[PDB]
């Protein structure tokens, strides 16, 4: 079983998104108003589950071919997976959703007018390799209006998640393409009070990965808290 | 100071969370392996249990598209971190409320006890981690016994919750569906008897 | 019939791109090597069709209904057609075509592997009202790989035409998204050798002119040669 | 000095120009009304000719994916300006390359003589503009008739081309097609024989 | 035999020398009209020689000893080889060239009046280690007088041959020393456009690497083209 | 976007390339193991042939100067990238051109047939490199064979260059030397039958 | 993006709006014609109601300084935007809490059926928009009738609120004044059963 071996870098909850973010309307009823309590790290909280035994199906990261082919831009978004030491982060999970070429959903509770896809699921999951490394291929996906104020568009974005090395640095995050116009107005992306971590989010076009005649490419590393061995305890 | 590379910030995991995680809840076809609600295989050792529980938010009004990921040691107090569908048990969940009811089960074993970091040992419980949209960064909980009372009095966890008012609230309440041992674990947000979150 | 009753400023060949620009690999064979001759305005050149009496289809300008619904991000494109002295060009001719959601174009030279959309055709005309306006409602195209360099990808864009007052004031050009990261590295756009002239080319997101839960909107004022009375000639 | 708005600039039509200007040509379904290469009907006054040319690069190779448009006046030298298909006929046309054969056909009548800005005849000719992929700004052309040598000596137009060899480059070869009065006009974009193009 | 394993980051055609370059007189005749033919990357593109088995000599890489002792500036010429990605390209085949410390060349073309060193070749090879690393001892060039304008210098320069992984990869450039007057005025250096690319080609004074009462050492690393794996292909 | 370390930028071999790479031609001793124009030995299996050419500029004017590196398949289709004296056949060559006659000359057997990216068998040929002053940056071409009529028709790279007429620059014309077969390959830098340059 | 001129910020009305906008109120001198609670005379269509209510702060404390201003469909479901104290009915008024009691009043008629911009019928509503020192910008909400429960369930505007139980808050109950059809619409701005106010 799993061991007690590490102590993970505390969260700078200022750097991350506020629980109560009024813009965001829905962060209103959903923010706890008592503070949080702090507690030291323990077994139970620097240990993780380890997916390398999971069986993952050939196409798995292949969202143009795991559900005709799709209706949009192909696109490869890849990247690694490091921690704040700047550590690869091995054998780790990555899953991903989103949106078609329209901002429609695959989701029951979608009720937005764009119409679905009949060869586009919007769902991926690749695990790290040695070096930390995933890719996905997929389709850019389309902004989506939402019921927040009376013309709020989301980004076109792709939902992440990421488990690491613990339950201490399981992530979910949003990815966003370089120059969409739509970032700066949304009031999700401004849960995070600071422009530099909004930087963090945003996936940058890359040349030197797309396949010529074919697809492009995007990068998006995502950094999860440093791990460093107890000392002194 | 000395200043590392900053964590990738966090977002909403969003209303459609399930069709990442949650592929059967979404009503999409899932894939040959999903890492689901069912824990303990009904071979596996320890006292078998399933959990249940609704999730309100601040106005008392269910949230029904909430995304639950749990972590607890098998019955000896160990996390199998080796996670297989193949493994009798796993220490590793995840589990949903229904758009109907609202409501999230799990089938699992209860956990053996852990030690702290200082050699203390903590009362049986499970680890959650709450996602939703409106959830901006998800929420950390723990899941403790009501049958454990003696155990719970001396965790060390439990003790570090300044008013003991609010220590009840992570204690989920045994009961019986259909002549078996479950137990109902209720989370609010906000407001009255608003559920003890961590941070670590 | 037509009057010969305006003259037309000269264009500036500097600000328009050259014949001759490398990069584009196909000018260099396809632009002349001898200088252009120039010739005073007359009745032939500072006329031209009046297209207020074209039948126009209902949905001549609705790419979303003239060809199910396309999958794509639903958006409309408006802006006013002005001369350079900022008076609106009424009644003008404004034509486009653009490709579909993934870059597919629907002509029997485009061999590039994403699908076309069954629903899409991509062309629309529209003529501009009393004030210079005109709208299209359409989706916003996905870039595409062109055989140029090895590696090159046309920015998402829009072709119009516009026809204007004469044959003098005839254009033909392309519309370009607004924070799209391809657009500095296209020979085309390259073509421009000014960069406030690619500017110009910019359509900028329009909320303003979105519909709530529906569709996006994008912004795109053109500009022809600006129309004067002839004087002391 | 004044400066005005500056002009949007052009940019290439690009090898798919067709789908939005040359339907049929794109090899897609036309509407109801569209701009085509018949300027005259049978019962429109004038002499009936068919104009036919090529297109050649640098290279001396056919320019396949090519888009003209035409402006002329009627039989009497009128440009007639209100464009309707229920008119016998029209001053403005379009045309384009074919992918195979790579010719362009106009189907009108014989351009009446009109006169420049100082009151002086032109000898009768036809506008035209070129477009196509690898082309940044369109090309603008006058097309004249080998029959009308007298006209076209004392043309201002003609005149302003400094060296008579070029002059020839804007003249028509009158043939017959189909026992039908033909003139053939091949623009040569680069090189020996490079079609002279004008700046207004 | 090789195998088409990999793919290389497409060439920059703005960032290297274009062929067209008029102050380089030669160049005019020499450089083609047409543009390049792209195409796609296969195994006889990405693959090339491997020099691992060439029986280099002693002093193959010893200008001071491989044809007295030479006149002119002991200096040491060391770097290393690494492609976009930063990876070290190991057992690499590295050529140099020169003239003498009077800028006389070894070859039969060469008149110009400056005399030849008896103990002075000119030609170096050296494969670069496991690291990347090649080295060289020779004596410092010096510039010398060409006929290109009425009064033309080629700043002193070393000319360099890199084969790397491919044929893709293989260039051939020129090194130029620290602070030199000629470099700006030079038409061959001026073929780069780019003021940044022409920094490429300076190697920097290492006294660090100098062997103190002996020889002085220069610093000048080769990139080569980025090096990838085929995805998605 | 994402910038990569930009490649180090490319210089003209200029007049003395021979004194680095063509030691016997800038007329100096050659060392113990040079690269050269031999890539097969006698003994080496498939047809054995002999290859020359001259390289002209833009003013129909021989390249004295020019220095070549090859880069071809095994009579196999196979490519022999370790390279050794020792091989009966080395997939790597070099050559130069004479400062008198101003012809190069290369001894090796006809390429097997390689298959592109696609799984598409491309037509028997030699990847070329051209060196020289004056050129700012090597020019890369490819040397197909005249009696391969068949293959070349379905090069899926021949088949990439626009203009038929412009693919006929990449066909070696067979003939004899001493009844060795031999194919001459000329390389017409610009102008009138310019050969096709790459760019990959 | 585009840009458009700023609207001009909004500023609360203070305590004092009664004297520029209820002048009797004020306890001021009024002028010949005033807008005020009476939007319907005695012989207007429909059936003519009295409504009433209570504004509350966020402590349960009575808003004595609140102005309203109403907009509402005449019996037909049409909108009378010709304001005119001539009219039977209009379709605009105002009205301001009593500094004793604190309740305002209206006299008016249950308006008919408007459909939404989808053609859909929305549920018989008057439209209010509040004002009072303490609030930075008007708050905009609906009166729906208790007595409507078949239409108000279909409200295409009162379905956009997630929780039913919110619906509520809307719904102004039928009662009797001096035996008289009168309904109260009380207001909480804040905290248990804080009324729904919109954004449009
Ligand atoms: O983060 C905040 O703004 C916050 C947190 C807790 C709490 O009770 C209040 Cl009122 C605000
Ligand atoms: O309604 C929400 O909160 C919502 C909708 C879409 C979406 O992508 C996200 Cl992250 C949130
Ligand atoms: O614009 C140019 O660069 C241009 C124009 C004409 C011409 O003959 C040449 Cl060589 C260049
Ligand atoms: O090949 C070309 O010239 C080409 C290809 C695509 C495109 O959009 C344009 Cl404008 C030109
Ligand atoms: O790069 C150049 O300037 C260039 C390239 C090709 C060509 O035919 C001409 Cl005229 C110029
Ligand atoms: O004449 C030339 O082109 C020349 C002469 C010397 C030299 O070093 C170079 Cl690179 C070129
Ligand atoms: O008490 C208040 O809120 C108050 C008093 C005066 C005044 O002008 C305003 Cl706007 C508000
Ligand atoms: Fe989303
Ligand atoms: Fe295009
Ligand atoms: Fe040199
Ligand atoms: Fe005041």
């Amino acid at each position: 079983p799993a061991q007690d071996n590490s102590r993970f870098v505390i969260r700078d909850r200022n750097w991350h998104p506020k629980a109560l973010t009024p813009d965001y309307k829905t962060s209103i009823a959903r923010s706890p108003r008592q503070a949080l309590v702090s507690i030291p790290q323990s077994i139970s909280e620097t240990t993780g589950p380890n997916f390398s035994h999971l069986g993952f199906g050939a196409h798995d990261h292949d969202l143009l071919l795991n559900f005709g082919l799709p209706i949009g831009e192909r696109i490869i978004v890849a990247g690694r997976v490091v921690d704040q030491y700047g550590k690869p982060v091995p054998n780790t999970l990555v899953e991903m959703w989103q949106a078609n070429a329209g901002g429609r959903y695959r989701h029951k509770n979608d009720r937005y007018l764009a119409p679905l896809d009949p060869n586009f699921g919007g769902v991926g999951r690749c695990l790290t390799d040695s070096d930390g490394y995933y890719s996905f291929r997929t389709i850019k996906p389309g902004p989506y209006p939402w019921r927040n104020g009376p013309n709020d568009w989301r980004p076109a974005h792709i939902h992440f998640g990421i488990s690491g090395p613990s339950i201490a640095t399981k992530l979910i995050t949003q990815l966003y393409f370089e120059g969409d116009p739509l970032i700066p107005m949304c009031p999700i992306v401004k849960s995070i009070a600071n422009p530099e971590a909004v930087q963090q989010l945003i996936a940058k076009l890359d040349m030197n990965n797309a396949n010529p005649m074919d697809c492009l490419a995007y990068r998006f590393d995502i950094v999860l808290r440093g791990q460093r061995k107890t000392h002194f305890e | 100071p000395i200043e590392l590379l900053p964590e990738t910030p966090s977002q909403t995991a969003g209303p459609y969370v399930h069709i990442g995680l949650a592929l059967e809840a979404a009503g999409n076809p899932t894939r040959d392996q999903e890492i689901w609600n069912r824990l303990a295989k009904p071979d596996a050792p320890g006292e078998h249990i399933l959990l249940l529980g609704q999730v309100y938010d601040g106005n008392g009004h269910l949230v029904r598209d909430s995304f639950l990921e749990v972590w607890q040691a098998d019955a000896n107090g160990e996390y199998q971190d080796a996670y297989n569908l193949e493994n009798a048990f796993n220490s590793f969940g995840r589990t949903a409320t229904t758009f109907d009811a609202g409501e999230w089960t799990l089938h699992t074993v209860k956990p053996g006890v852990v030690n702290n970091a200082a050699g203390v040992p903590m009362a049986p419980h499970i680890n959650i981690s709450l996602f939703a949209r409106g959830i901006n960064i998800h929420l950390h909980t723990r899941l403790y016994f009501d049958d454990e009372a003696q155990a719970n009095a001396k965790c060390p966890v439990l003790n570090l919750i300044e008013q003991p008012q609010r220590r009840e609230t992570l204690i989920a309440k045994r009961c019986e569906v259909d002549g078996k041992t479950a137990y109902r674990f209720d989370i609010r947000i906000q407001g009255e008897g608003e559920t003890v979150f961590f941070d670590f």
